[PDB]
RNA sequence: UUCAAAGAAUCAUUCUUUUUAAAAUCCGGAUUUGUUACUUUGAGUA
RNA sequence: GUGCUUCCUUCAGUACCUUAUGAGAAAUCAAAGUCUUUGGGUUCU
């Protein structure tokens, strides 16, 4: 784990075939339908999927389609301008700080607080080195709040 | 974290001949490795193996002759002229008469002899006895 | 009339046979399928005899888009067919091309990994069985400076007549394509 | 044969003790409803029988010790040394006795056939300093240092242990020439077993 | 030019003072079941005793030849 | 023998060849007509399509599954 | 991310020859294809 | 066994015990091991 000193390794592992099992009725284009609709929701890329996999049969829409999810949100135009777990995090750091603007003597949060800070850091600064984030973006923690809509 | 599989790999295998094994489960392969490993065999040291293909990084495992004193990486994959290979040589292996030091040369891995005949020295992964 | 439009080559002994084939079942309907030549064709063949007391097997090379589409959809129906009219075992393939990484192509720029060597041996691999589908690929590296890919593949083939048989076709097949030994295999 | 496992399920070398020893793992068939382990039988008997062969490779007999530390083993281990020819040591073993020379009671063999490594272990360790290879009646439990074969038994249950010892003596008896086969062997098991 | 013993499971070769490793004997049959003249052998290095993966190791050998069939 | 190995699917999920331990159910309700499919270890609750019931209760691994109900596994 | 394959010599190994895709170039044949590190040959050094 | 309980396997913690043709100057150490058969990465001293 890359802040505590945790070290589980739960985790989804696909299965070994990757051609969609025969089982599978649903074409793609119907698939692709339901995932906008999905994104239009309010459901958020990880939320969807899983959503895919539950209320609807199927297991992974790389399977039934040739693309990744969120790479057809893409093509749909409903992609977020800031990335899931990006947001996730910064959403998350909005949260401890109103806490601690609240409390101010919580020095644990605070702590916690900084490592969200620093993990916002590295995941913003990769997005950066792509094109996802723009380069005029540096997180603040005046504006942070604004941001996550 | 992993950083050189290759290096895990070769340990990985020391220790298994060491503890006297037969079979041994190498967990990243990588075609650095596989060549590492097909090297060793064509001189003797390894038996058969069979490179697992997940949909991933692979498994192999290895059949083992109990042939092996050691083998190692040397990382920091020195580039070494063919002039300075033979004090390298000198400073890591047992014997002139025996064991290869392995070296990625612009054609293929092959070990100080080769190389020799060659002309190419190279960057030098690793070697056994 | 029509026949010769079926495959897209200069006919030559077995194309040209296996084409009259499929305009023939086309005509007929045979089993259950219908019309299904009509969107079918085919860019060449070539027949391969194995290390055997007889037999010869025939690989269908067939442009990639027409695979993708149709063949991949019937493929089981259409082998059997083939099958039962000429008794020489046929696989279908899809001609897929292979490019070398370092080399520009006037298309593209960075070949996309569809068209790489590994990978299109994979897919060929995948087609040429079809009535079932890979379990696990596993390469044994023999002592002796060889290697033998060790495929084996589900249950489902397990019902028929042909089973070794079909393995070894297979295994010649892929021999052929890509001058690699394998071995095909199945689960108790 | 089935008669021998027939002979071995009255007695009870079928039920290892408590506790597995993962080396162990292999011959025990499954644990029980209990808590305990049962062996699986066929590995005992072909593994007993293998004992046998080993022992019977031995050119001249006397050169093969036996050993229990055990009080209702040694009687045993007395009668087989009786019936093939063999020592028996039975009771306290003398830890100089395989490499101390000048000791009196010295007597250096070509194999070592130990009852049970957990409680006659100093014997076993012994074997390490004169290569002897040392065979094993051991239990479920038990440690396998040193000992080359190791035949799964029990060893707490004297009368399955005496039974096995009985099952070695005839498996030899019938390699070398004395007894022929078909001919079931005269001695009796009580014969061998405690009072 | 003494060329030393290698123990016949792991391959290691063992030196004049080992001791604790070992050369087993085994000794064959003919038809009956009675004693044949002639002996199958197998070294055994001290690394394996000590272990106590030895006894796994000779049931192998013995898979290898004919002489006991389970293997584990 | 590391690599032609038996009976241990009780390993980790990471095996020789890692599979996953969940997989797809063919299912009905006692009296809605029909295949409704599903995911064991299924995280948010599936409703059925007629009455909207809770066909399988959500839990930290392998959900639940209500009432009596039954469950082909979908296979291949 | 092109893995490999086959033939001849030598005492299982060594050194050699040939082909297995795609694009541009040349009269069906024949011949160019990322940068740097690294390495090899040189060149040039009192 | 009577939804919980146990037993099996497995994850992540977390101790202990025996054992080291493993280590160590030894005390001891399943890490202090895989080290003159010396090079997985890296910060500090
Ligand atoms: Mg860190
Ligand atoms: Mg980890
Ligand atoms: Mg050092």
């Amino acid at each position: 784990r890359m802040y505590g000193k945790g070290k589980g390794i739960s985790s989804s592992t696909l299965p070994y075939k990757r051609k969609q099992p025969s089982w599978l009725k649903q074409k793609p284009s119907e698939i692709e339908d339901a995932i906008i609709k999905l994104a239009k929701k309010g459901q958020t890329p990880s939320q969807i999927g899983a959503t895919l996999r539950d209320n609807y049969g199927i297991p992974q829409v790389k399977s039934v389609t040739g693309n990744k999810i969120l790479r057809i949100l893409r093509a749909q135009g409903i992609a977020t301008t800031i990335p899931e777990d990006l947001y996730f995090l910064i959403k998350k750091a909005v949260s401890m700080r109103k806490h601690l603007e609240k409390n101010k003597k919580d020095k644990d949060c605070k702590f916690r607080l900084i490592l969200t800070e620093s993990k916002i850091h590295r995941i913003s600064r990769y997005y950066k080195r792509k094109k996802l984030l723009p380069s005029n973006w540096k997180y603040q923690s005046s504006t942070a709040s604004a941001l996550i809509a | 974290v992993r950083m050189s599989v290759l290096a895990d790999c070769l340990k990985t295998i020391n220790n298994a001949e060491k503890r006297g094994r037969r079979q041994v489960l190498i967990r990243p392969s990588s075609k650095v490795v596989i060549k590492f490993l097909q090297y060793m065999q064509k001189k003797g040291y390894i038996g058969s193996f069979e490179i697992v293909d997940d949909h991933r990084s692979g498994k192999i495992v290895v059949n083992l002759l109990g042939r092996i004193n050691k083998c190692a990486v040397i990382s920091p994959r020195y580039d070494v002229k063919l002039d300075e290979i033979e004090k390298i040589i000198t400073s890591i292996l047992p014997s002139r008469l025996f064991g290869h030091l392995i070296l990625t040369t612009p054609y293929g891995i092959m070990d100080h002899e080769e190389a020799r005949r060659k002309h190419t020295g190279g960057k030098v992964l690793g070697f056994f006895f | 009339a029509v026949q010769k439009r079926v495959l897209k080559s200069n006919p030559s002994d077995l194309e040209k046979e296996i084409a009259q084939c499929l305009l023939d079942i086309e005509l007929s309907s045979s089993s259950d399928i219908k019309t299904d030549a009509k969107e079918i064709k085919l860019l060449s063949c070539d027949l391969i005899e194995v290390e055997k007391l007889k037999k010869k097997t025939i690989l269908i090379y067939i442009p990639y888009k027409i695979y993708t589409t149709y063949v991949r959809k019937i493929q089981r129906k259409l082998i059997n067919e083939l099958e039962k009219k000429t008794k020489k075992y046929v696989v279908l393939v899809a001609k897929r091309t292979i490019l070398k990484g370092k080399q520009k192509n006037k298309s593209f720029k960075i070949i996309p990994r569809s068209r790489t060597l590994t990978s299109v041996y994979d897919s060929i691999l995948e087609d040429i069985v079809s009535p079932s589908e890979i379990i696990g690929k596993r390469i044994s590296m023999k002592a002796d400076g060889k290697r033998v890919f060790k495929i084996m593949l589900d249950s489902k083939e397990r019902q028929r007549d042909n089973i070794e048989e079909k393995l070894i076709s297979f295994a010649a097949v892929y021999k052929k394509i890509t001058r690699r030994d394998a071995v095909f295999s199945l689960p108790p | 044969k089935e008669e021998s496992i027939a002979k071995m399920l009255i007695c009870k070398v079928h039920i290892g003790t408590k506790n597995l020893e993962n080396k162990m793992k292999r011959y025990v068939y499954t644990r029980a409803k209990d808590g305990v382990h049962i062996i699986n039988l066929a590995k005992t008997y072909e593994k007993l029988q293998l004992a046998a062969r080993i022992i019977v490779a031995i050119s001249n007999p006397a050169d093969v010790v036996v050993v229990s530390a055990r009080p209702f083993g040694s009687r045993a281990v007395l009668k087989f040394a009786q019936y093939t020819g063999a020592q028996a040591i039975a009771g306290r073993w003398t830890p100089g006795m395989l490499t101390n020379q000048i000791i009196q009671k010295f007597t250096e063999p070509r194999l070592l056939i130990v009852t049970d490594p957990r409680t006659d272990a100093q014997s076993v360790k012994e074997s390490a300093y004169a290569n002897i290879p040392v065979i094993a009646l051991c239990d479920s439990d038990s440690p396998l240092e040193h000992v080359d074969i190791a035949i799964p038994c029990n060893n707490k249950g004297k009368e399955s242990i005496a039974l096995m010892y009985w099952l070695l003596a005839q498996e030899v008896l019938y390699l070398k020439g004395v007894i022929p086969r078909s001919e079931p062997w005269n001695v009796m098991v009580d014969m061998f077993l405690w009072r | 030019i003494y060329i030393p013993r290698k123990c016949s499971a792991t391959s290691r070769l063992i030196p004049a003072k080992e001791h604790g490793a070992v050369q087993i004997n085994v000794g064959m049959v003919d038809a009956n079941g009675v004693y044949n003249g002639k002996t199958e052998t197998f070294a055994i290095s001290g690394h394996v005793r000590q272990n106590g993966e030895s006894d796994a190791c000779l049931n192998r050998l013995m898979y290898e030849k004919k002489l006991l069939s389970f293997q584990n | 023998n590391p690599d032609p190995v038996e009976e241990s699917k009780k390993h980790k999920l990471k095996r020789l060849i890692p599979t996953p331990n969940s997989y797809f159910m063919d299912v009905k309700c006692p009296g809605c007509l029909q295949i409704t499919t599903l995911f064991s270890h299924a995280q948010n609750v599936v409703l059925c399509g007629s009455c909207n019931i809770m066909l399988c209760q959500p839990t930290g691994g392998k959900c639940k599954l209500t009432e009596g109900c039954s469950f082909r596994k979908k296979i291949e």
